[PDB]
């Protein structure tokens, strides 16, 4: 699961059709960039295009239905999202669109048509809302839910992950390393049994799940290791913990006191933000078999961080220039503009309203 | 020529909530009226002046202040730029500073200079290398960043002794990196992270002077006793002693390096790192039980045993009420957590019979129990495979 | 409903006797305070020692009882939240406490020992988590749903009354003014009809739709107020009630020919100066019913830019001259100069705690 | 001696996502090469030099280009803080600047200085004020409190100045920024001092040779008074602002009084329009542009009296301009109807249960008939149940 491209039309305050792509040359040698304009600019929109073209729907706009499309542009007749994503070398891609009635700027909002094409062999796979939303969940294995949760951490909410309840992170973790096998071995042990005896008691065996709950203790393990690796540079204060408890669970290690430990709920916001952005790096430079993830974008948390933070977080965000993984910041403080090479400016268009990108990005 | 060299300043640090406006302002008074004395003619600071990209006000009061106390003698301050210095506002202020006798240089590409002595006659000359962007200089990996540092050197360094001409005048490069066998410290950030580990010594054009630093300890790199360190005029992070804090005073003779006098600086405020058990720890608290000094001395307690579970700052902030000692941390050791790792790739290539392994190591295993239960494992995988 | 003062001990990271007066003289002259700190320095703790107090609650925390009281100070035996304030002209005093079991740093969680009292008499009121609940919600008309929306905004949830559900701002409405009589007035036409002129016009079942009527007036007062107050922060929009039966405002936008759209397609930056202006409209109004006069905001200020800040800062310094109370809170280095009356908080040492001022601890 | 005098630069300032640097730029070339031709001693900016309190990187590249090409002509920039400027930037470079002949004064309490003329006498000497915060002033404390605080300042500041004159008749030059009571306001203007004093009696002034001010964006002379003059913005501000009185004030004295002021305008190299009324007068204006080549082209603005905004509005202006070299910046409606749209306080603790009721049938087109019938129903049975 990563993101080739993203083509938009009349999304939002950016008028026109635009379209980036992340395996052309700026972006194929860093890896790290930014999308950076004023307050309003339209830089939240390059985001809900991705979310609206596979998802069908933005975290702020809970349905684009017949009824209610709050989405389009101010008198345009019609809108279109579409992204490209390749999963396990499959370069799919996603389409959304929907016109008003007989191009008018103000009409009857029609039914939306959507894709979901292959375009390896240029074939189709879905044509309504329910096809294509379940073709991509058993697709990609992330929902809506878990592409919030892990893959795009929207404005506001950067805490998902971090402050979830078990059942999401067990749905999350169970996404990234197909289980399945731990379940079926710690099934037959229930009738094996019925030595046997101390085995089926350790490795609970009942229903598949004891084994499988230990399988994801251990992927979890190895992710607040991945965390507390990337942690020590960002904020050296707080280390991520799998707490001793049969549902699984992380907690907080404060070094700076004795080594007293308490839940992630008690973090501040600055501090919640670090610690949710090392988990989400430590979840891009995790490996599996089942699922992958390596694009990865953040809206803006950096406000809530000072001076001093904000400077020792973003010295430490350099690191992953260094890899191919697309992660894409988003921001508008003024110390990101120099801090990062790699760019995309966001411009208002003299205050008529609507914005425009960069030059390159018009598809003329 | 007499030049003054001296690095790291880190002006407007915070450490641990603390300001350190007090030492830095006794440390460039100190340095103003030695400058005076040992009849200087320029001051050379390589890197690192401000700590963060956005200082404080009395950060920018402090170096402000300094520069204009300068004007009254008739030196010459040259600035660089570190890996901790924002680009654009020592480029704004690049101009401005030259009215001043002061020469401040953040990009890559300035073409080398000459330097006035102080009655005008042109004394060395330099190539000033600030700290280069892994961006600025280049269009596997880090033998092409190696090669691009290196041709950047050999680069700057034909230009200068080109303008030298064919008069004494020698050249001093500038440079703030870290290099081959490097005393290097946790308030010393890590450049190239992803790059380079180090710079060869060798790969440096020959100079009469190679002025770097980032490492905040003076040292010599190998053997080549023109190229030093100065490194941080005060204590940065608990790792460096009140002993080894130096300015570089160098004077050269008819276009060759004559000597690096390495005189010290002062101590106002000092730091003491304690480790050990508790016991220990009040052993080594013993030795300030009578003496009154002014400015307290800051402590750093590093725990090494598991007394970590009990109440422990309550204890030392009792032991510490009387001595007029201030105390600023209490931890679990580094020595302690630098073995904590203990480990751990990944579960996707990583079999079902070893994630048994792990199951089993929580357990009270027999050689009975390692093959009983064992065998009943692996059977039952390859009945079901 | 208005905050005295404040006094708090050992609450998250602060770890002594604290106490603030907005009685006292630095904070009765100007009104507009801030309170400033670094990252981490215990900012919001004092701000969720009034809903500790008050509500038993924290944005965060939701739950505080004998089981799992994640907020009191490691290696602390005890901690205690307490509220003065005042409504309709008298005092009262909410009570909110916490033991370990043996006044040690660890030991079992006990019953929190809650009380509220009325200043003036020595009465206690309650001493149960229930009536203690049920009487600060019929004393200040408003409880914990309505106090996170209307008279503390938390960090990251500022827009609780912009981008409300209809019927919480028709309870919080209805709190505002009563509308008791509004309702007895066209439950009578409802009988009194047998002429149905007055029964299509204010026609109502139970008294319903002239109390909607009612709503939809104070509402259109509130946001009158809300664009006097959001033509100086950000000019580009408006606030205006819709044209439907349920009560919901949304913003025309000046810039594209007074196009009209809905709250919740704003961004970020511009939410958060509309939820600001509607929040300082919600202050200036007036009823004969549980006025707001205290106001905390948390955070926000880091969405907006340099240039939108500086706009937003000096549509604040409007309020100095007002004998309001509001209160702000932001760490950014642009405010710690506009605002003269400042509560700073300080990290003690890098110990891990904090401590906020020499004239403010209760020895 | 001949001083300059202008204010309200406002640097970096941000006009609808469009930058003034060229403007800025080309201001500050005009200025250095008139302050050489005309022999000026001494340049005073009175006031809001930077638009905002942390200015972009060419707003500070402008303001230190131009006071290191001040140096060639020996002149002596003095800049205050009006009420953009923020106060520590300016306290942080004010002793770093005090060796480029240029003081810069931002807090409140400076002692009055002796300017030199341009050989070294002592020319001068002014009274620098700032904008004077309402709390560096005032003790801990209404209008008439705050306008007797203001007054006693530069009374006191006016008396050390005339004590430090001396014997030698030497002008003493008042400086200051704040709004008076004869006041062209403008759009451009934030409003100082919202809670108390909106305005300043030109008779409190002391009597100095010169009163320098700043706030107000437009030349002006206030209260009659030639020696009290404000100097307004070198380039237009806003929209409002017409791009021809733009006016800088070279000041000659002589002999311990004022002799001359004259207001030499400053060129345009950015035009800017304003379009009212209907659209078919928006047409008949914009007929204005047909044929002239105009190289930077005009950023106007649309204002719209009537009710054709609510079309598609922004198509029809586009396509109108398309063949012109014009780049309208907005298309607003209008402010004179926003001025009327303030015909509606009067909340409903005040307003009666009847008032509510009066309020229902104004929606309605009630006749007289249905006006007494259903009044006289309604005004009864409030008592019959309450
Ligand atoms: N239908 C629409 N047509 C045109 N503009 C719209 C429409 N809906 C919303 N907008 C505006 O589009 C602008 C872009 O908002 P966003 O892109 O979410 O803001 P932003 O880029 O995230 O900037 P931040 O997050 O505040 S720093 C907002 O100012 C909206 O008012
Ligand atoms: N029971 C506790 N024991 C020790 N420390 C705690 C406890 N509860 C909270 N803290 C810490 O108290 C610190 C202060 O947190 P907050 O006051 O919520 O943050 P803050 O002041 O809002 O900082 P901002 O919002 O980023 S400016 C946090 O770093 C918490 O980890
Ligand atoms: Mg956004
Ligand atoms: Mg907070
Ligand atoms: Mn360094
Ligand atoms: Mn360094
Ligand atoms: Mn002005
Ligand atoms: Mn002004």
């Amino acid at each position: 699961m990563k993101i080739l491209s993203l083509r938009l039309k009349n999304l939002n305050s950016l008028k026109g059709e635009w379209k980036i792509d992340f395996t052309r040359e700026p972006f194929a040698s860093n890896g790290l960039f930014a999308i950076t304009g004023p307050t309003g600019a339209g830089k939240t929109t390059l985001l809900d295009a991705i979310c609206l073209a596979l998802y069908h729907e933005t975290p702020r706009l809970s349905n684009v239905s017949q009824s209610q499309n709050d989405l389009m542009t101010r008198d345009t007749a019609e809108c279109l999202a579409e992204v490209e994503f390749e999963v396990k070398g499959e370069a799919y891609r996603a389409f959304w669109s929907q016109n008003r009635a007989r191009n008018q700027p103000d009409g009857n909002l029609q039914v939306p048509r959507v894709e979901l094409a292959r375009c390896a062999d240029g074939k189709i796979l879905a044509d309504k809302v329910k096809d294509k939303l379940e073709l991509t969940a058993t697709l990609t294995g992330l929902d809506y839910g878990r592409f919030t949760r892990s893959m795009l951490l929207s404005q506001g909410q950067f805490a998902a992950f971090l402050n979830a309840k078990p059942k999401e992170r067990a749905e999350l973790l169970e996404e990234l390393t197909g289980t399945e096998i731990y379940g079926q071995i710690s099934a037959m042990v229930f009738e094996q049994h019925k030595d046997w005896g101390y085995l089926n008691s350790l490795i609970g065996s009942k229903e598949g799940d004891k084994f499988r709950k230990f399988a994801q203790g251990l992927t979890l393990d190895n992710l607040v290791h991945l965390a507390n690796q990337q942690l020590t540079r960002l904020h050296g204060r707080y280390l991520l913990q799998r707490k001793a408890s049969e549902a699984l669970e992380v907690e907080v290690v404060d070094t700076w006191q004795a080594d007293a430990v308490r839940d992630t709920r008690t973090l501040s916001g600055g501090e919640s933000f670090l610690v949710s952005l090392a988990l989400a790096l430590a979840l891009s430079d995790l490996v599996s078999h089942k699922t992958r993830i390596d694009s990865l974008f953040l809206d803006e948390g950096f406000g809530t961080l000072d001076s001093e933070t904000l400077d020792t977080a973003l010295d430490a965000l350099d690191a992953l220039n260094a890899s191919g993984k697309t992660i894409g910041v988003i921001s508008h403080v003024e110390a990101m503009k120099e801090r990062i090479p790699v760019q995309i400016k966001v411009k208002k268009i003299n205050g008529l309203g609507y914005s425009k990108l960069e030059s390159t990005f018009a598809v003329k | 020529m007499r030049i003054l060299h001296t690095s790291d300043w880190h002006l407007g640090q915070n450490f641990y909530s603390k300001s350190r406006e007090a030492e830095h302002q006794a440390f460039l008074d100190w340095l103003l009226e030695t400058a005076q004395t040992h009849q200087v003619d320029a001051i050379i600071v390589a890197g690192d002046v401000f700590d963060t990209g956005s200082p404080p006000s009395y950060a920018r009061t402090l170096y402000n202040r300094f520069v204009v106390n300068l004007q009254q003698t008739g030196c010459h301050l040259v600035v660089l730029a570190g890996n901790h210095d924002s680009v654009a506002t020592l480029n704004e202020s690049r101009d401005i500073m030259a009215f001043l006798n002061t020469t401040v240089v953040a990009s890559a590409g300035h073409a080398p200079q000459i330097l006035p002595r102080r009655d005008g006659t042109p004394g060395a000359v330099l190539c000033p290398i600030p700290f280069l962007r892994p961006r600025d200089i280049i269009t596997e990996k880090q033998q092409h960043l190696l090669a691009a540092i290196t041709d950047y050197y050999q680069q700057h360094y034909a230009d200068a002794c080109k303008l030298r001409g064919d008069q004494p005048l020698p050249i001093i490069a500038t440079g703030h990196l870290t290099t081959v066998g490097a005393s290097k410290s946790d308030a010393v950030r890590d450049i190239y992270i992803g790059t380079l580990d180090a710079f060869p010594a060798q790969n440096f054009p020959p100079a009469d002077y190679i002025a770097l630093g980032h490492i905040h300890r003076a040292q010599i790199i190998g053997g080549m006793e023109h190229v030093r360190y100065c490194g941080s005029p005060i204590p940065l992070s608990f790792d460096e002693c009140g002993k080894s804090k130096y300015v570089h005073l160098v004077t050269f003779s008819n276009g060759k390096l004559e000597s690096v006098e390495n005189l010290n600086v002062p101590v106002t405020q000092p730091m003491a790192v304690l480790k050990g058990d508790l016991a220990s720890i009040t052993a080594q608290l013993e030795q300030w039980r009578d003496v009154s000094q002014e400015p307290p001395v800051w402590l750093d307690i590093e725990i090494t045993t598991d007394e970590y579970l009990h109440d422990i700052q309550r204890k030392i902030q009792a032991l510490t009420e009387s001595l007029p000692v201030e105390v600023l941390l209490v931890r679990r050791s580094r020595e302690q957590r630098e073995r904590v790792l203990a480990s751990r790739e990944t579960l996707s290539e990583l079999s079902v019979e070893e994630v048994f392994n792990r199951r089993l190591a929580l357990e009270e295993l027999d050689e009975s129990q390692q093959q009983r239960l064992q065998h009943l494992f692996t059977t039952t995988l390859h009945t079901l495979a």
